[PDB]
RNA sequence: GGGGGG
DNA sequence: TATAATGGGTCTGATGCAGG
DNA sequence: CCTGCATCAGAGCCCAAAA
């Protein structure tokens, strides 16, 4: 409580919607979380891939 | 000259006309006897070219010093059998029909 | 419209698709020659629609048109364009073809990283054009039409048929392919060595790149025909030019399962 | 109804030797030969003529038709082209 | 939608 | 190399483990037919106790190689990278462990024995309904990776 | 490996404008019958039948070993391109 | 695959494509489901 | 805007490379509407009339990359230098 | 040799007939050898009593008769006929107006007829009906997922036999019924059945909460005849609601005992869920002029009270193997039967309807042509008839006795999910847990367990033992899933003193949950591990040792094993081996007692007690469907004295009577310099040259000489412009000579055949105008072996027209069939198998100078790699291998049942009792401890292998008691540097052999349309090079070498002409042109009226076709 | 939307 | 060509629609 | 305006594939 958050922080825990995230933060914030989100998969697979791809 | 592009657009009935070399008015396949096309049918020489490469269909005008020539009693062009695969048909319908792709 | 071996005829189902419009077409033209009343014009003039209906897409709107007695929709032009077996994804985007063959993969640990074992047998009829030249050259047969009667017979093969193989195919390589293909490895180039024998020769190796092992895998051969296609063979495909990863930069060719366990 | 179009007439003879062989297949319980239903036919019929009457009455076979599995095979498939040389 | 009710 | 059935090393720690396994058991049904925890709470703690019961198997079984049979063929081939790795070891040598219902709850129940000591056929049953829901799984999901590639192939050709 | 794979990779910008200067000179080498190799007797890639030592047939061969001597010029815009083929086939006929 | 500066030329958006989907195979809103899900 | 890959992929300006993904009829009648011309831009459309990919050796940036040695380069600058 | 059995397990019950799932299932639809008034209404009878009597005259059924099968069954396989019998009917025509009666009995055709082994044969080949699961008949009740508190009561019937219904309970609170798709208020229904107010208030009411939410007063302003009516409004928009009309379609929906038929099962599981009595299998009746309700208000009873707790009503699980039941072949048939009848009665009324109602006979109303039909069909294209597999007999076995969840009936692609290809706790002892295939099927198909029988209603059940008190009865019970719920079920491996439970606490099941039990808690006990599984997954000694992925690839490449001609049993056995092959009926037996008159290659000839001389004439050489050799050998000499029961010859892949899928090998396990890699498998050149792992493949050669409009095929020893080196081992009509070795290329059978009106070429004229010979009228059409085929000719078949007995089809005027016979060497790429899963390809085959081998000179038979256990975890195999060291030396084999078998000390005692022979002749012979065994000794007793500080025997046997051996290094003479684990595995040869799958092409055949390469090995095909290949040429930028694929090495027709004519000439292949594929897409978009242009840089029009499709 | 191999 | 005959026998996600 | 709600178009590769 009485916390400063910027928008399109995630107040829930889960999964964000990329697109309500585009409206909020715009487009290099989407980039990030698409990037980030699915490399978390494959590490967890034990799999190295680069971001690039 | 070289591809660069490709077009596709929509056919007008002439244009679909233009590139028909005759008018399919009957049902009709091959003749069960002599196994030769039916004229006036789907497979008709006298629309899509002949069987035989220069040759025509009764026998006329059997090689290729004629090229281009429409044999007079049998009507068929002395060309290369392969445009069997590239001459198109056309059948004119009575009434009007939609074109279901831009219906459905 | 073709006469298969027995005699018997097999048909396109297009041609069953246009039967039924044109005879609806002529009889509509007879229908009003003939002045019928508008409750049988419009059943007519619908069943027309209906038939242009099935031979673009079948299916697509109402009932789908079937062959008497058969349950299979017959096939329109919709469905020669689309889907998996449709003309794009079976005929265009892929084929099949020339100068390719298929056996079962064995390892072959004596070959070097560059090499693969291929049966002799197979290398003969991938190379058979090639051969042919070849064996007019060294005179084995007087022209190339004799030359190509001479390995009709599998009696008439005479030993210096081999040697003259084993000129054609030199530097030369030879694509191997495992499916499923499922990055740009699955394809290796090699240079191949003739071998007795009717099994394919794979370097232990490249087996984890193909994800092959010897449990009863096959791979399939080919063969770059022109210099330009050869060309890329040897500098961009070669096994041993490929030894890292595109997708980690990792290592891909490296040490597994009994040369570990050695060191 | 044919692909391959038959004479009418001819088309009558062809459901009468069909008509024929499915009574005498009913009296003998079993198939009849070519000479049993020529004889059945009457004057002018010989075992020839019923099997050159059926090998004209067979109608052909969809390209399409699916080589069993039903899955990925047509049998048009296995049909070389004999033509182009 | 369906041809021969129509008919009828 | 070799692998004989004696080099699938059961360590003695195994008995000692489940002898502690079993004592902790007990203490929880008796806190059930006591009416101090729910039927969810019991079956949470049981199989929170054979974790960590067969977790420390595992250890015990890298240990006892380590320390007294350092060229074992199965601790060599696991160590290495050569083939194997820990948890199909402590299968061969140690418990199985727990199985899965047909559904996605797991047995209480779990398969004590080893591939080396062999099992029930109660256990191998049990064991069945798991391996068979990952066969079904893997054979699912190859045509939606399939798919999901195609789609990447198509979006980014150009 | 190719041989010297390493070396040529560094004669070029990109690996695929090797592979393309590689295919064009073997196809010069194959039309014209080796004549215009730069290559010496000694340097010839050399092929070993059950007779003994003959001339390497591949031409791609051939072309690669060419490129690493320093011979072979490569680049775009060097000379109209059916300019080249003429004067070629002057100096080494088919 | 190289370890050095991409060549002009390469086809970079298949070798992405492949060396995404590759591991696809093997992958136990966990799993494959979420990669799909984004 | 932000579109998934399926979709991406079908609303490229190649009718090519969309009919050939998915949702064929649909693709192919919007294009045949608006008159489409295909630039041939990537390799779907090339592949599909087999003609030479715009990748690897088929880059432009090599592709007409020529060789000549110095013996036959030189026998041709000298007779050109000249009126 | 001895045989050791371990196993403390006394089996009551035998395995009971292992086809008797198929035997009993067509038996008892037949009911050929049960006199008419006798049989019971059940398969083919039913379907009578179904489809007849035939209203407006009425035609009756009276009865109907099987006949003897025209031909037998070596005559049908021989002449590709199928092997069936006449069925005729006695039918009675009654006149409805007059009193006329003409009666006759009618031929509808032929039945197929199984065979002893319960096999068909159709048109010449032999086929297996596989036996389908599915959702039984039935009420059901599940859980609704919209409302985590509301549930959904389905009807279902028969498949084909009615509609499905759902009575959801819609979020209003009226109750809503859903058939056909189609939704409204089930209120309306049950007006029409006559209901009031008060009955559905009276009857129910009690839920004041749901039974006065199903009732609405507009619907109730109408006698049960409006009610009927206004229904029909709601179900057929366009139909006038004419109140025949409307009676007649809602009959046919739910009251006609001929649209709508819920099961013999399906009646049994209503009446015991609803507790109910049902007077038929419909769901209502039409009696007294009104319908009268059966179905429906019990199950909208059951459905409210469980709305609401009540006890006594629970939710059903659908995939409990009590709720899911197998169609077996009987019941398949009958299905396809009662349609043929159906369709015959619309025949019969259409022709009862016109030509005079007076003048017409039973004989001249009928046409057979439906059923006929219908019955064919059922066995040519349906997709459970299936092609048998008799690659070995146990393959046919396995094919019987499959259970598939697709067909007709059942899961499609997409359809099945998960629930239904898990394995079901009620699995247990009915279907296998282990005999699935690997990938999409996975859980679809399965095998009946090996104790498990089908009862009549067909569901699966299996047997338990009684035990009352502590006391095991020797009473066996067979039991339904459902049955089998209620009690408590110790498990078979409990142990006994006497009769008696001899233990305190028992392991057994409630419900499938495993539970810990005092013997006070104890109703029943299993039979017998061996009931848990499949026949295949039963022939796996050890099992209890293996990882279930692996033991799947075990059980079904058994399957797989091809016929070797020395054919052995495994030195390790679970007891199965002997029943398998006499259930298969393979073998021979001997009918009573008697004595042996006469053995013969062709025959046994045996004189019984009875007096009678029995000459059982025996199979050799028979090809199967997959080309492996069925052959029978004779077992006993002249004069042997047999018993009933005894064996008479063996069958292929049988050894004195035991299934010999493969053969006894010593193995070491060891890598070896990587010819091991990765499941690879190195052999010793000696199995060569003893012949093991050699198999007999015979393929058939067929051709036919037909009538053309350019005049006949003859075959014919005349064929134009050959050599008589080409023909000299043809006989005087054409045909090759029996005992001829043919190679590819080799003429088999001449033929010639009129050329077309290509009646030779101008061109060609004028050459043959030189050489003085005329061109011929005939073209050369012989017969040629295929490339990669081959072997001697053992058989040759003609068939003319003209000739007593045969009649082709239409046209042809004869056939030509030949058979080649190959004897097939274990070679490299072939595939061998254990039955644990570990399976591999033959990579190298050393002399036997480089085996590793024993210090007393034995050398090894194959090496496995040691990687290939740890991951795989089947380590069955090596408990195999061990037990297999024993019985090496103490010349033993050993039956060590499945889960009750030998264990480590057993299996240790026998390894001691073997290295005194190992040893001790060794130390007699006058040897001592060699050399190198110190070395490894030393080597191993730094691995605490052995004990330190002991003699060498001492340490030598430590270590033989381990399984592991000293092994000499052929190439070298010095030991391996560890001690090897070594002994006898049975190892089969499956049927993929590399000389089946090599293929290679240069050019060859194309498709008509796209002008692409044809497919497959048969066809000379090329390999497709598809969308993912072509994206690995792309991602290495390998243009010109994908453009080639494209079009030269595929449709482009300029290029690839011109490519070949360059290669042979010597020039580099052209530049590629528009591949012709392309050129179709571009014609077929213009077919549906798409102007699609390829066009130039200056946009002007490109024509690819060269002006030839321009006017 | 499909028996076998990878 | 002439009794009269008159109405049929699976599962998912995306996208564009009639409806509280 | 918004939301159910339906209608449609997707669902891995290569090889035997026993018609
Ligand atoms: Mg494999
Ligand atoms: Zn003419």
């Amino acid at each position: 409580d009485g916390d400063y958050v910027e928008a399109g922080q995630p107040l829930t825990r889960g999964a964000i919607d990329p697109h309500q995230l585009l409206e909020a933060k715009g487009p290099e914030a989407v980039e990030r979380y698409l990037v980030e989100e699915i490399q978390k998969v494959y590490r967890a697979q034990g799999v190295k891939l680069h971001d690039k791809h | 000259k070289e591809v660069r592009k490709v077009r596709i657009a929509l056919a007008s009935p002439e244009k679909i006309r233009s590139w028909s070399y005759g008018e399919v008015e009957k049902p009709e396949t091959i003749n069960y006897r002599t196994l030769k096309p039916e004229r006036d049918g789907l497979f008709d020489e006298r629309i899509f070219g002949p069987i035989k490469d220069y040759e025509c269909a009764c026998g006329k005008y059997k090689r290729q010093r004629f090229e281009g020539k429409v044999c007079e009693r049998c009507g068929v062009e002395v060309t290369k059998s392969i445009v069997r695969r590239y001459r198109m048909g056309h059948i004119e319908l009575a009434t009007p029909a939609a074109h279901i792709w831009f219906v459905k | 419209m073709v006469q298969v071996d027995g005699g018997r005829f097999a048909t396109s189902d297009l041609n069953d698709l246009y039967r039924r419009l044109i005879n609806r077409n002529n009889r509509l033209k007879k229908l009003l020659a003939q002045g019928a009343p508008e409750i049988i014009i419009r059943n007519e003039k619908r069943m027309l629609q209906e038939a242009v209906d099935a031979l673009l897409d079948n299916g697509r709107r109402g009932a789908p048109v079937t062959n008497p007695g058969s349950d299979r929709p017959l096939r329109s032009l919709t469905d020669i364009l689309s889907g998996k077996q449709g003309r794009f994804r079976q005929n265009l985007l892929g084929k099949r073809v020339d100068y390719s063959g298929r056996s079962v993969i064995v390892v072959g640990p004596q070959l070097k990283l560059h090499q693969c074992g291929l049966p002799k047998r197979m290398a003969l009829e991938l190379f058979k054009p090639f051969l042919l030249k070849k064996m007019e050259e060294k005179g084995i047969a007087p022209n190339v039409k004799a030359a190509r009667r001479m390995l009709e017979r599998q009696r008439d093969i005479k030993d210096e048929v081999w040697d003259a193989l084993e000129e054609v195919i030199h530097g030369k390589v030879v694509l191997l392919n495992r499916a499923p293909t499922l990055h740009r490895l699955g394809i290796q180039a090699f240079q191949p060595v003739l071998v007795e024998g009717q099994s394919i020769q794979l370097h232990p190796l490249v087996c984890e790149a193909f994800n092959a092992d010897f449990d009863g895998d096959q791979m399939a051969v080919h063969v770059p025909l022109s210099s330009f296609a050869q060309a890329e063979a040897r500098i961009q495909m070669l096994s041993a030019h490929n030894l890292l990863s595109p997708a980690s930069g990792e290592p891909l060719a490296k040490p597994s399962r009994d040369i570990i366990l050695g060191l | 109804a044919r692909t391959i179009r038959i004479p009418v007439h001819m088309v009558e003879t062809i459901n009468k030797l069909s008509r024929t062989a499915r009574q005498l297949q009913q009296e003998l319980g079993r198939e009849p030969t070519y000479e049993e239903i020529a004889e059945a036919m009457g004057p002018g019929w010989d075992a020839k003529r019923v099997e050159e009457t059926l090998k004209i009455a067979q109608e052909p076979v969809s390209l399409e038709t699916p080589i069993g599995d039903e899955k990925d095979s047509f049998y048009g498939d296995f049909i070389p082209d004999e033509h182009l040389p | 939608s369906d041809p021969v009710r129509q008919y009828l | 190399i070799t692998i004989g059935i004696d080099d699938a090393v059961i360590p003695e720690e195994k008995k000692q483990y489940l002898e502690e396994a079993d004592r902790k058991l007990l203490q929880i049904e008796q806190a059930y037919e006591m009416g101090f925890l729910t039927d969810r709470e019991r079956y949470d703690q049981i199989l929170q106790l054979w974790t960590e019961t067969t977790e420390k198997v595992t250890q015990a079984v890298f240990k006892n190689f380590e320390e007294n049979y350092p060229f074992n063929p199965l601790y060599v081939m696991a160590q290495s990278g050569a083939r194997g790795n820990p948890q199909q070891i402590r299968q061969l040598c140690g418990l199985r462990g727990l199985m899965q219902k047909p559904s996605g709850e797991t047995f209480e129940v779990p398969v004590r024995s080893s591939f080396r000591e062999g099992l029930t056929v109660l256990e191998y049953f049990i064991s069945s309904h798991g391996a068979r829901k990952g066969g079904a799984d893997t054979a699912l999901r190859t045509a939606d990776s399939g798919y999901l590639t195609r789609k990447l192939v198509d979006v980014t050709h150009e | 490996a190719e041989p010297g794979i390493d070396k040529l990779f560094g004669m070029v910008d990109s690996k695929y404008r090797l592979t393309v200067v590689v295919a064009k000179r073997a196809q010069q080498l194959l039309r014209h019958g080796f004549k215009n190799t730069v290559l010496e007797p000694e340097e010839r890639p050399k092929m070993q039948t059950l007779e003994g030592l003959f001339d390497d047939p591949n031409a791609v061969t051939w072309a690669m070993k060419e490129l690493l001597t320093g011979r072979l010029v490569f680049g775009e815009n060097l000379v109209p391109e059916d300019r080249l083929q003429k004067e070629m086939e002057r100096l080494y006929p088919v | 695959s190289m370890a050095r500066p991409v060549s002009i030329g390469e086809a970079v958006g298949i070798v992405a494509a492949q060396s995404i989907g590759e591991p696809g195979t093997q992958l136990t809103t966990q799993g494959l489901p979420r990669v799909i899900e984004l | 805007l932000l579109m998934g890959v399926t979709k991406s992929a079908l609303s490229t300006k190649s009718w090519l490379s969309a009919a050939s993904f998915q949702n064929t009829t649909h693709v192919l009648t919007e294009a045949a509407i608006a008159g489409k011309k295909d630039e041939l831009i990537g390799l779907k459309e090339n592949v599909i009339l087999g003609r030479l990919i715009p990748a690897g050796t088929g880059s432009d940036f090599v592709r007409f990359t020529q060789v000549v040695d110095q013996k036959t380069l030189k026998a041709i600058e000298e007779a050109r230098k000249e009126a | 040799m001895e045989i050791k059995r371990f196993g403390r397990i006394r089996e009551v019950i035998p395995l009971p007939p292992l086809t008797e799932i198929q035997v009993e299932s067509y038996r008892r639809a037949l009911q050929a050898d049960v006199p008419p008034e006798k049989r019971e209404n059940v398969g083919i009878q039913a379907a009578f009593r179904e489809t007849f009597p035939i209203e407006e005259l009425v035609l009756d059924f009276l009865e109907y008769r099987l006949g003897e099968p025209p031909f037998p069954q070596d005559e049908c396989r021989e002449k590709d006929l199928t092997y069936q019998a006449p069925l005729y009917a006695r039918l009675q025509l009654i006149h409805k107006d007059t009193g006329l009666i003409k009666e006759d009995e009618v031929f509808l055709g032929h039945i197929p007829l199984m065979t002893e082994d319960g096999s068909f044969i159709i048109n010449g080949a032999d086929r297996v009906i596989v036996s389908q699961i599915h959702r039984s008949p039935g009420v059901y009740f599940t859980p609704d997922p919209a409302r985590p508190g509301r549930y959904i009561a389905s009807i279902i019937p028969l498949p084909k036999r009615g509609p499905w219904i759902d009575l959801e309970v819609e979020p209003n609170g009226v109750v809503s019924m859903k058939v056909n798709k189609r939704k409204f208020p089930l209120v309306l229904l049950l007006r029409v059945l006559g209901y009031d107010q008060e009955t559905l208030a009276r009857e129910l009411g009690a839920y004041g909460e749901l039974v006065q939410g199903l009732m609405d007063e507009s619907v109730f302003a109408m006698r049960p005849e409006e009610a009927l009516i206004r229904l029909f409004t709601l179900l057929r928009p366009g139909d006038p609601p004419k109140r025949d009309k409307a009676v007649a379609y809602v009959y046919g929906l739910i009251a006609d005992p001929r649209r709508y038929d819920l099961g013999e099962a399906g009646r049994y599981k209503a009446e015991e869920k609803l507790g109910i009595r049902l007077s038929g299998r419909t769901l209502a009746r039409f009696e007294d002029g009104e319908f009268k309700d059966e179905v429906f208000l019990p199950t909208l009873r059951y459905l409210f009270a469980l709305t609401a707790g009540v006890p006594g009503h629970e939710v059903d699980d659908i995939d409990h193997l009590g709720n899911r039941r197998i169609r077996t072949v009987g019941e398949l048939m009958t299905d396809q039967f009662r349609v043929g009848l159906a369709r015959l009665a619309r025949g019969v009324r259409e022709r009862m309807l016109m030509g005079s109602e007076d003048s017409l006979t039973p004989a001249k109303l009928v046409n057979s042509r439906p059923l006929e039909a219908a019955i064919r069909e059922f066995f040519s294209r349906s997709q459970l008839s299936q092609f048998k597999d008799e690659t070995n007999p146990l393959s046919s076995l396995r094919h019987k006795r499959r259970i598939s969840a697709l067909g007709p009936g059942g899961l499609t692609r997409e359809r099945a999910g998960f629930d239904v290809r898990d394995v079901h706790r009620t699995h247990y002892g009915r279907i296998c847990p282990v005999e699935t295939p690997e990938g999409a099927n996975i859980g679809l198909i399965t095998s009946l367990a090996a104790y498990a029988r089908v009862d009549e209603l067909g569901f699966i059940r299996t047997p338990y033992r009684r035990v009352v008190g502590g006391v095991v009865t020797d009473e066996v019970v067979y039991m339904t899933a459902t049955e089998e719920d209620r009690y408590t079920i110790a498990q078979a491996n409990t142990p006994l003193e006497g009769n008696r439970i001899a233990a305190e606490r028992v392991v057994a099941r409630r419900k499938g949950e495993p539970v810990i039990v005092s013997p006070e808690e104890v109703e029943f006990m299993d039979v017998s591990p061996k009931q848990v599984f499949s026949v295949n997954t039963n022939l796996i000694p050890f099992l209890e040792h293996d990882d279930a992925n692996r033991a799947l690839m075990g059980s079904n490449m058994q399957t797989q094993a091809v016929p070797l001609i020395r054919a052995q049993a495994p030195v390790v056995m679970t007891g199965l081996e002997e029943r398998v092959v006499r259930d298969s009926l393979a073998a021979l037996y001997a009918e009573e007692d008697g004595e042996v008159a006469k053995v013969d290659g062709n025959r046994i000839v045996v004189r019984y007690e009875d007096g009678r001389l029995v000459e059982y004439p025996l199979r050799r050489f028979y090809r199967s469907n997959q080309g492996t050799a069925l052959d029978q050998r004779p077992r006993v000499v002249v004069g042997q004295r047999v018993r009933k029961g005894d064996l008479l010859a063996d069958g292929p892949a049988s050894e004195n009577g035991f299934l010999a899928l493969g053969q006894n090998v010593l193995v070491a396990i060891m890598p070896f310099d990587g010819y091991n890699f990765e499941d690879a498998i190195v052999i010793s050149e000696e199995l060569l040259k003893r012949d093991f792992y050699t198999s007999i493949h015979i393929e058939r050669y067929e051709i036919e000489a037909r009538d053309t409009k350019l005049g006949p095929e003859r075959i014919t020893r005349d064929i134009p412009h050959l050599s008589e080196a080409a023909l000299r081992d043809l006989d005087e009509e054409g045909v090759v000579r029996i005992g001829a070795e043919v190679k590819p290329g080799d003429i088999l059978v001449g033929r010639t055949s009129f050329k077309g009106e290509s009646e030779p070429t101008p061109e060609e004229r004028l050459l043959r105008s030189i050489f003085g010979e005329k061109a011929r009228d005939v073209k050369d059409t012989s017969l040629r072996v295929p490339p990669g085929e081959g072997g001697i000719v053992v058989r040759t078949v003609r068939l003319r027209r003209g000739d007593p007995g045969v009649e082709l089809k239409p046209g042809v005027r004869e056939v030509v069939r030949v058979y080649v016979a190959q004897k097939r060497k274990l070679q490299v790429g072939d595939k061998l198998a254990n039955r644990h899963g570990n399976k591999g390809v033959v990579a190298k085959i050393l002399p036997v100078e480089d085996m590793p081998h024993l210090p007393d000179g034995t050398p090894v038979d194959v090496i496995l790699n040691p990687l290939g256990v740890p991951s795989r975890m089947n380590l069955g195999q090596i408990l195999e291998t061990h037990l297999g060291l024993a019985g090496y030396f103490l010349g033993q084999r050993y039956i060590s049942p499945i889960f009750d078998g030998a264990k480590e000390p057993e299996i240790k005692e026998l390894l001691a009792q073997a290295f005194e022979v190992y040893f001790g002749k060794r130390k007699g012979e006058g040897f001592g401890v060699d050399k190198r065994e110190v070395e490894v000794l030393r080597r191993a007793e730094k691995l605490g292998l052995v004990t330190p500080g002991k003699t060498p025997e001492e340490q030598l046997k430590e270590l033989f008691l381990q399984g592991k051996v000293v092994l000499y290094d052929g190439r070298t003479g010095e030991p391996i540097e560890g001690p090897i684990v070594v002994g006898q595995m049975f190892i089969m040869k499956l049927y993929h052999m590399v000389e089946d799958k090599m293929h290679a092409r240069s050019t060859g055949p194309y498709s008509l349309i796209t002008q692409q390469p044809l497919g497959g090995k048969a066809q000379f095909g090329g390999q497709r090079f598809g969308e993912m290949e072509v994206w690995a040429l792309e991602a290495y930028g390998a243009a010109h070498t994908l453009q080639e694929m494209l079009t030269l090495k595929s449709d482009d027709i300029e290029g690839r002409n011109a490519a070949y004519e360059a290669i042979i000439k010597g020039e580099d292949v052209p530049e590629p042109s528009v591949p012709e594929s392309f050129r179709v897409l571009v014609k077929e978009l213009q077919a549906l009226a798409l102007d699609v242009q390829t066009l130039d840089e200056k946009d002007n029009p490109v024509d690819i076709f060269e002006g030839l499709a321009s006017k």
